[PDB]
């Protein structure tokens, strides 16, 4: 749309031309060129907030978004027009699809997640560490569109999962599994984070062992 | 997935890397390659009967030794190397030990309820191609795993 | 120590060639059957296709003929949506399999797609009535498609596997075979009998399509 | 077990209530599971028409409804209703009118 | 104690009736379907057979044609080893599906297996050139068998389910369709054009076989 | 075959026979009908650890 393109350009010119140079070409050693990144990349990155980025470090951290959905769409449309590339999914009305991205199959989504996603994130989408200051973040904050677009465009040190590699049905199943694992209550008590051995051992040593030692000190006599 | 990855790391790699007999120990434990169809039955035997039987026998020896080699005590007013100052078994020690057992099992039950331990349903079935990022053993084997991680990748290659 | 073999910067390499997998030997000798048939010849099997093209090099029809349980279970589908006009194209089986644009086996005019060495390619021992060489009219309507079959088995896979490759040639006539009997109709010379050229095979104008049935 | 009663001996057959039409001509289908503790009763003796169980040596008279005429068993083997469908293949013409395995507390009602 | 229910001397019984199983409502959500086709009509599917009988009730042949992917695949198997003599036969699609021994839709002589309501059963909107009302020919050798296909798709599965059942009628002629062009040949009255009856459909002597295509 | 038919007779039949709690005992022991898929693991535990202990 003409006005959408104009709004995207105006936001771009006063947000990122210092590190994604005007004309969408990347500033050498400050930011990559956005030609070909597409609307999905812009949506995911700006909505998660990573892109109003105020440091060059191991990894761009997530943060509150600096733009509302309309401005996100404007920036995405501008980048898509300039470069041309993957587009964020949308529902019948036109808004970014959230529920439509919940795949029907969850066992298949979990299998795909374990084969591809858990590699670094977790068994259930908690975070993971990477080589030098990087890390795979927890997926519990991401909404279905954000998960789908994260797969569609490998944000940073994350493999780029094309539609051919993971058909949109497979990505929808993975999104369903991610949301289900994130929103599912821990059966058996308080899941201490999602990592078994380390949080479980700390909770033993702090809750059970201090209780046992304190009870022993109560029963016995100091000497 | 988690525990099978831990097995693949420790039991398989460490066993199979041992120079003179490493592969021979690996194949004899696993009945062949790593995913051999007898590993878990063998571990089940070892874990429900063999090792717990030895632990029970050694705990019996331990408690018998403590019982008949009278428990040592800290220096104190009436405490010498040739006496035991404390309380007799029947009235006080027995009751307080039983109460301590009750309280310890209460703590264990409370934690079994309120705290989630090893959500295997979250941890999918073992597949060699799948893995997570945590990949840790219980806190008692965590020091062995940490030794594996920290040791600086020193490998030696003798003649062939 | 470090691994003995590493770090070969030189010899940049070459792009791997397209893999041409060898067939599974006696070890994995199992393979899919190519089609069971009587095969009273060197061997053709139960699978044989062909493309009947036009004088412009474009495919018109796509025929398929192959024995299934002792009888040819064939099927033909139009390869283009406007190959045949709104009418009946007369199919026939020509002994000569060369689906050339225009050829003349004998000394005479070379009709378009007339590579046939005669009329209808009958059996070796049959040269009278319209044997398996002959075929009837297959109709293409305004839609422009052809798919319909009959029972013409004067020959078999063995007969098809003859000395010369055969072909399916579709001209622009129907199937009548002297529908005007001698009782009422008369010929040019006044004889009430029919024409030998018309009786031997379906004669029409310029051939519309032609395709070699030698697994074309 | 599907047993073919000889035509000559078809006149000695005595049928149970609600099982008179179960047999398809001279074909009788009786559960193999012994009515006493449920072992298969596979030992079929022809010219005596006795289905013997090897586990505890109980004979059931196949000619009559498969009632036990020896051994620990006290209940007859359940008789399957059989017939022929289209194409002549043997099919069951219903289900057992009684529980078929060995007996238990909640039975015979 | 004896079990409550035993023994029945009276009521000898009855022979069990032939079992007639019912389609599964529980296991199948709906009704299982066989052949798949567009079926632009009340519904015929990708499965359609027919048996062409003789004047004395003998099975002349067994045809079967059905739509698969918009093109109708067909095949005919000889019903007897000597149904067709050592010659040629012309197969035509007749609008009337009654494969009677002899009938006459119009006011005139009733030819054998002439139940057709006219010549070739062309399409509803097509009545000129030889539309799908004409089928492929059937050439029989000394073996006497029929198996061969053409590309006749002026009508489809949708058009097959017309107002009246159609049929395939095979007479004992070849496929010519006025192969004698007007340039050389002449008619009985001297005109060089062909005969309307001959052009409408394959005309020959008494019909040899006739089979209704209404899933006969 | 031998041991399985012996089990079927003794364990399953005589357990189901018991009047008030027979079927309940059978279902508790086999986790279901006779060929329940936990019978032999349960017997293995009982035989190598519990009863020997
Ligand atoms: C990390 C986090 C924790 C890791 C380790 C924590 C260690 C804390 C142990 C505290 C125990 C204690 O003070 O007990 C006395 C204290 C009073 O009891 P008491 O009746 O006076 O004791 C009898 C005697 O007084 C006899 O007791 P005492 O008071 O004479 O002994 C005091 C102390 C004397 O020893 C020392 O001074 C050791 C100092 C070690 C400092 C190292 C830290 C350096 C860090 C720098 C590097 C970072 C970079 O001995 C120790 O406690 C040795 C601990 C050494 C472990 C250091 C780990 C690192 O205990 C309590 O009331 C609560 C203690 C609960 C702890 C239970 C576990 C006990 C098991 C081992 C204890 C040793 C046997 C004594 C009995
Ligand atoms: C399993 C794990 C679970 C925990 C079990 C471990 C518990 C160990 C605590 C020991 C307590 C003990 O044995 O006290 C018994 C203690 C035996 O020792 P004692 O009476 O002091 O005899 C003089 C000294 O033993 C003379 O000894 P001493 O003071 O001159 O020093 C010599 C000492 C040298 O010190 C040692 O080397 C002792 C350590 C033994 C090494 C390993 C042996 C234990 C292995 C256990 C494996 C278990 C699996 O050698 C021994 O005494 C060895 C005795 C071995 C018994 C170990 C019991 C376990 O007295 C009793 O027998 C009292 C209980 C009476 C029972 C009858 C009650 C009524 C009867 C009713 C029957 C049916 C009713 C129906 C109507
Ligand atoms: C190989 C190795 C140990 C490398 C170094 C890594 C390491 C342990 C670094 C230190 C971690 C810390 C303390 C980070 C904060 C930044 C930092 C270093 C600050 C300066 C430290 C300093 C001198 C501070 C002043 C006084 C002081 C010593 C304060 C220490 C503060 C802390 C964190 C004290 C408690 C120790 C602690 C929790 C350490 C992390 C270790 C583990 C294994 C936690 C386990 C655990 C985790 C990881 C969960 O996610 C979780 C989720 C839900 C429920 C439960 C848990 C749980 O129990
Ligand atoms: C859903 C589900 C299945 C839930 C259940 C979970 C499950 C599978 C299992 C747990 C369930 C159970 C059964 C929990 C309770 C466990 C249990 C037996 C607790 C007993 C504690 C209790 C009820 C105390 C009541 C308070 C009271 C009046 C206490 C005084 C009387 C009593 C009970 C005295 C007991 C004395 C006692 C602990 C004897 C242990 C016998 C053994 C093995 C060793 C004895 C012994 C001891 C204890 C030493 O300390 C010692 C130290 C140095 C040298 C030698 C010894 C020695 O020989
Ligand atoms: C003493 C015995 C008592 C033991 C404690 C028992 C507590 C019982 C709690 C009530 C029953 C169980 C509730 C289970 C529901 C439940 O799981 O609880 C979560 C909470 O979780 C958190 O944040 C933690 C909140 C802080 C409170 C609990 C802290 C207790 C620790 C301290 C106990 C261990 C001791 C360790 C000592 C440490 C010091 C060492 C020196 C809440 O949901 P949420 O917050 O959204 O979880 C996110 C998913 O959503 C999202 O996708 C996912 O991606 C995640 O982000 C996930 O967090
Ligand atoms: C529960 C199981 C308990 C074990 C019981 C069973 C154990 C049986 C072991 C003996 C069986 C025979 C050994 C077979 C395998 C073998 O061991 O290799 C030999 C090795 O001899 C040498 O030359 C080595 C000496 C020369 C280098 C000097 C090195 C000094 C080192 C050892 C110092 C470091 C020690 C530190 C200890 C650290 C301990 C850590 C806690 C040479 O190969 P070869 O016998 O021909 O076997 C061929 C395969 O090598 C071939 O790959 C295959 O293709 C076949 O052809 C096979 O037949
Ligand atoms: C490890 C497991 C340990 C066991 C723990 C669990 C045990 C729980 C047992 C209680 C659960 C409820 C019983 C269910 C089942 C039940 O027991 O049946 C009842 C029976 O009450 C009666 O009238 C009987 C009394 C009348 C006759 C008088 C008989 C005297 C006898 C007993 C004397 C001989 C004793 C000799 C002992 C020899 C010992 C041998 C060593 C009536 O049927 P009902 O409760 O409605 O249940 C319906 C099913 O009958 C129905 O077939 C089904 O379709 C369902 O609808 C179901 O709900
Ligand atoms: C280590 C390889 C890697 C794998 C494979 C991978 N991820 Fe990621 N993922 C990352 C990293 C690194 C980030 C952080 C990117 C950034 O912050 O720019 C990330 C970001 C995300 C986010 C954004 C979460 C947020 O709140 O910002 C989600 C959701 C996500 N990944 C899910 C997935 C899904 C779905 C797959 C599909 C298999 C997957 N991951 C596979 C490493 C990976
Ligand atoms: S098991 Fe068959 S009679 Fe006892």
């Amino acid at each position: 749309q003409s006005a959408l393109l104009r709004t995207g350009k105006q936001l771009f010119e006063t947000s990122c031309v210092s590190c994604h140079g005007a004309n969408l070409q990347g500033v050498p050693d400050r930011g990559p060129s956005l030609i070909g990144t597409g609307e999905a990349a812009v949506y995911f990155q700006v909505s998660t907030g990573r892109m109003p980025a105020m440091r060059g470090e191991a990894q761009a951290p997530s943060k509150p978004p600096h733009f509302d959905e309309s401005q996100i769409d404007a920036l995405g449309a501008y980048v898509q027009a300039n470069g041309g590339g993957p587009t964020v999914p949308r529902d019948d009305h036109g808004a970014v699809a959230q529920e439509s991205l919940i795949g029907g199959d969850v066992a298949r989504g979990g299998d795909l997640f374990r084969l591809n996603c858990a590699s670094c994130h977790n068994f259930t989408g908690k975070g993971g560490a990477l080589s030098s200051g990087k890390y795979a973040p927890d997926l519990g904050d991401a909404n279905p569109a954000q998960i789908y677009t994260a797969m569609l465009t490998g944000p940073q040190n994350m493999p780029k999962f094309s539609d051919r590699q993971l058909t949109p049905d497979e990505k929808r199943d993975i999104v369903a599994y991610v949301r289900e694992s994130a929103e599912t209550p821990s059966y058996g008590g308080y899941g201490l984070g999602g990592f078994g051995p380390a949080p479980e051992g700390m909770a033993m040593w702090i809750i059970g062992m201090v209780a046992a030692i304190g009870v022993a000190m109560w029963i016995g006599s100091r000497a | 997935l988690l525990s099978g990855t831990g097995i693949r790391a420790a039991l398989s790699g460490i066993t199979m890397g041992i120079p003179v007999i490493g592969t021979w120990m690996h194949w004899a434990l696993f009945g062949g390659d790593f995913p051999g169809e007898i590993l878990i039955p063998r571990l089940y035997a070892l874990h429900i009967l063999l090792i717990p039987g030895i632990i029970l026998a050694l705990i019996g020896a331990h408690l018998a030794l403590v019982w008949f080699q009278k428990h040592t005590q800290f220096p104190g007013p009436g405490r010498t190397e040739t006496n035991v100052v404390g309380v007799r078994v029947m009235p006080v020690f027995a009751v307080k030990s039983g109460a301590f057992f009750a309280m310890i099992t209460g703590v264990l039950g409370l934690m079994g309820g309120l705290l989630t331990i090893n959500p295997i349903w979250n941890l999918g079935p073992y597949k060699p191609s799948q893995v997570s990022a945590g990949s840790q053993p219980d806190f008692y084997m965590m020091w062995t795993d940490g030794l594996i991680r920290l040791w600086p990748a020193w490998e030696f290659y003798p003649f062939g | 120590c470090s691994p003995p073999g590493e770090t070969a910067s030189s010899e940049p390499g070459t792009t791997p060639a397209i893999w041409t997998g060898s067939p599974s030997p006696a070890a994995p000798s199992g393979e899919d059957h190519g089609g069971g048939h009587g095969a009273g010849a060197a061997g053709a099997g139960e699978t044989l296709t062909a493309e009947l093209k036009t004088a412009d090099g474009t495919s018109v029809a796509t025929a398929d003929f192959q024995f299934a349980d002792g009888f040819a279970t064939v099927t033909i589908e139009t390869t283009t949506p406007g190959r045949l006009t709104p009418g009946f194209h007369g199919v026939h089986i020509h002994s000569v399999g060369k689906c050339e644009a225009n050829s003349v086996a004998p000394t005479g005019g070379a009709p378009g797609d007339f590579n046939s060495a005669g009329g209808h390619f009958q059996v070796s021992g049959h040269s009278g009535h319209p044997a398996s060489g002959d075929l009837s009219s297959l109709q293409v309507r305004a839609d422009g498609s052809g798919k319909l079959v009959t029972t013409t088995d004067a020959f078999t896979a063995e007969d098809l596997l003859d000395g010369a490759k055969t072909a399916i040639i579709i001209h622009e006539k129907a199937d009548n075979f002297a529908n005007i009997p001698p009782e009422r109709y008369q010929q040019v010379n006044g004889a009430p009998g029919p024409d030998q050229t018309t009786m031997a095979t379906g004669d029409a104008g310029s051939r519309v399509a032609c395709g070699v049935i030698s697994a074309g | 077990m599907l047993i073919r009663i000889k035509p000559a001996d078809m006149h000695r057959v005595i049928k149970r209530k609600g099982q008179e039409s179960f047999n398809f001509g001279e074909l009788f289908a009786y559960t193999k599971v012994c009515s006493h503790l449920g072992c298969p009763s596979s030992l079929y003796e022809q010219q005596t028409y006795r289905i013997l169980c090897p586990c505890h040596q109980s004979q059931f008279d196949a000619l009559e409804f498969a009632k036990p005429i020896f051994g620990p068993a006290a209940r007859a083997l359940a008789q399957l209703p059989i017939t022929i469908d289209e194409d002549g293949y043997l099919v069951a013409n219903g289900d057992f009118v009684e529980p078929v395995g060995p007996a238990f507390w909640e039975r015979k009602s």
